[PDB]
């Protein structure tokens, strides 16, 4: 077929990475495994790990978020009252 | 005609072959390369290159004799082949320099000499043999954690620890009286050699090597030490093959003459019986494989170790090769079987018959210490042709049928698919 163009990814036997020496791989065949292996350990340490590095990126925007459309919401349900229609007609023009 | 005889201690073992020319007595103790911890590893090898010393040597080369050893993963030996009517010096020398006193062989002038040029080749031997050390990865990953594991020849980092203090605990320990067997190949009548063994006094200890804590158990490993500098990707799998003293020993070997082995610039190995020289033909798929099937004393593998210039077709030959041995187990014919049975006669001759008279040494020896008495060729033949198909059929379902393997690879093996693949190819559904 037609040669196209070269890209960063071959096929297996030439993926096009570094070439490297000295690195040797051990592995276990899984039925000498067992799986679930320290499910309830990770479980409870490796998850709240996670949960601590990474809470504060994600629950600092939404608190913010969640802080604004909190007061935006209730303000409109406190200008739609009778206690507000001078501040409606106010706020209109 | 092979006869074996225990005396006060040891065991004698020889075979008078009349037609032989040169008498060959030696010793050959049970205790290999796998009756160690990883630590101390080496010390057979070194032991080995002290008797083969140019100390030793010139003391055995000026009488005329010509010293051999040879160490593997149960059995050590130490063989002073020589003429025919001069073996009582072959006798007196092997007592009077390893048996009694060797302080003349371990002084830190012999021993610093011999450890450096072990150290050379050891190192030689780890960078510019490969398909050795990938076959010895293979039983280092096979059979990990466990005293089957070690290196016959030692490793670096456990070799350049080891003194003389080393040396002499090993031959406490394990160059014992209930350890040896005492062997006569060539052209020696028996009873010269029990003559001269029982005249003078030849005695190396007294008690008994220490027993291992944990028996040889496979585990299903992988390894790969992918150094893409090298050309070929040389790879061996293999499965837990049946141990020596065991029923199926014959059929495990029968069982690798099924598909023999191959050598692809050779027009003669090109034209076999094996059915799969028509799949890895076409786009020849690799160099050379040759599927062995090794028996030490607690257990075994089973397996093919090839080589491959075609670096990126290697899954397809692991494919190929395994959809070949299921063969084993569902659809194997009669006329492989039988041109199996052949072949492995021709093998088994051309194995335990052949001019050197310190290989037979070596065998004897080996299978002396490890079932009692040499069985003979004519024995060995009618229990390979004993076997029906069925009984091929059975051994393959036990023990090949979707087992776990090892794979020990190096070179340019990303080609190589991981491992749930290869494993998970070990068993098709049924087509
Ligand atoms: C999306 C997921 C795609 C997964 C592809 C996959 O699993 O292939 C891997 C694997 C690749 O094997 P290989 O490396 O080519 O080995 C070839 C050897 O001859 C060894 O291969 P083999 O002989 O073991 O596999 C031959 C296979 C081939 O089967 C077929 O091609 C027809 C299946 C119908 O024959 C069968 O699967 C017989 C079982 C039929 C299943 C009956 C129950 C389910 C009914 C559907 O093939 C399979 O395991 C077959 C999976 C089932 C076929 C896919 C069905 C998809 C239907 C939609
Ligand atoms: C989940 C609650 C776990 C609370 C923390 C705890 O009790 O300690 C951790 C143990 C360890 O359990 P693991 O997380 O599966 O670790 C396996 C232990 N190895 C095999 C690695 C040695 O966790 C346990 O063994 C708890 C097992 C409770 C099983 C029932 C849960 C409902
Ligand atoms: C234009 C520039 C404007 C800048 C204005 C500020 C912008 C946001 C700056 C970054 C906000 C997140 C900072 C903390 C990151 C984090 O998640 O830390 C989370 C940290 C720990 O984290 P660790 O990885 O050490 O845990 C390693 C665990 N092995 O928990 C804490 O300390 C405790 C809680 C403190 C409150
Ligand atoms: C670029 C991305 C594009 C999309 C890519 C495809 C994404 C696929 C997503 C859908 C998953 C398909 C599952 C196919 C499973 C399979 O086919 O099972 C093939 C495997 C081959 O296993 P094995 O013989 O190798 O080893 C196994 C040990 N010898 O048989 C199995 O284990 C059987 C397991 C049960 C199969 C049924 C599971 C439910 C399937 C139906 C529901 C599918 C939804």
């Amino acid at each position: 077929g037609p040669p196209s163009g070269k890209t960063y990814m071959g096929w297996w036997g030439h993926m096009g990475g570094p070439k490297q020496k000295g690195i040797t791989s051990y592995a276990v065949s899984p039925y000498a495994q067992k799986p679930l292996q320290g499910i309830f350990h990770n479980a409870v340490f490796n998850s709240f790990r996670r949960f601590k590095s990474q809470f504060l990126y994600v629950l600092i925007p939404a608190g913010i978020y969640w802080y604004w459309w909190k007061n935006g919401n209730e303000y409109n349900e406190f200008l739609y009252s009778k206690a507000g229609r001078e501040e409606l007609e106010r706020v209109n023009v | 005609a092979e006869v074996t005889q225990l005396s006060n201690g040891i065991v004698v073992a020889t075979e008078h072959n009349p037609s032989a020319h040169t008498a060959s007595v030696g010793v050959v103790f049970g205790s290999g390369a796998a009756n160690e911890n990883p630590y101390n590893n080496g010390v057979s090898n070194l032991w080995k290159n002290i008797f083969l010393s140019k100390e030793n040597s010139a003391v055995a080369a000026k009488e005329g004799l010509a010293l051999s050893s040879n160490i593997s993963r149960d059995f050590q030996s130490y063989i002073v082949s020589s003429l025919p009517g001069s073996t009582d010096k072959s006798l007196d020398f092997l007592n009077q320099s390893f048996i009694q006193q060797k302080a003349n062989l371990l002084s830190s002038s012999n021993f610093e000499a011999t450890k450096k040029s072990v150290l050379k080749q050891v190192q030689d031997f780890e960078e510019n043999d490969h398909p050795n050390r990938v076959l010895e990865h293979l039983h280092s990953t096979a059979f990990q954690n466990t005293p089957l594991s070690l290196p016959t020849r030692g490793t670096l980092e456990s070799l350049e620890n080891l003194v003389v203090a080393d040396l002499e605990s090993f031959a406490n320990n394990h160059f014992l009286n209930s350890n040896a067997v005492v062997v006569g190949t060539g052209n020696i009548k028996h009873e010269d050699l029990v003559n001269s063994i029982e005249s003078k006094n030849l005695s190396l200890q007294t008690g008994t090597k220490p027993v291992l804590k944990k028996k040889a158990a496979f585990l299903g490993s992988e390894v790969r030490l992918r150094d893409d500098t090298l050309p070929k990707a040389w790879i061996s799998l293999a499965v837990e093959g049946e141990p020596v003293n065991s029923p199926n020993y014959f059929v495990a070997k029968l069982a690798a003459q099924i598909f023999g082995s191959y050598n692809a610039f050779e027009p003669a190995s090109r034209l076999q019986g094996i059915k799969l020289l028509d799949n890895i033909q076409e786009y020849q798929l690799c160099d050379n494989f040759n599927h062995f099937s090794l028996s030490y004393k607690d257990s075994g593998l089973w397996g093919f170790s090839t080589a491959t210039r075609n670096v990126t077709m290697i899954d397809d030959l692991i494919h190929f090769t395994l959809k070949q041995w299921n063969r084993l187990t569902i659809s194997v014919t009669d006329t492989e079987v039988e041109r199996a049975k052949s072949l492995l006669k021709l093998q088994l001759g051309q194995l335990y018959e052949s001019g050197n008279p310190v290989n037979d040494a070596n065998l004897l020896g080996a299978e002396v210490l490890i079932k009692g008495s040499k069985l003979s060729l004519g024995e060995a033949f009618k229990k390979i042709d004993a076997i029906t198909v069925k009984d091929v059929k059975a051994w393959a379902g036990k023990r090949l049928w979707d087992q776990d393997i090892a794979i020990a690879g190096t070179g340019q093996i990303e080609g190589l698919l991981d491992y749930m693949r290869i494993r998970s190819d070990m068993s098709m559904m049924r087509w």
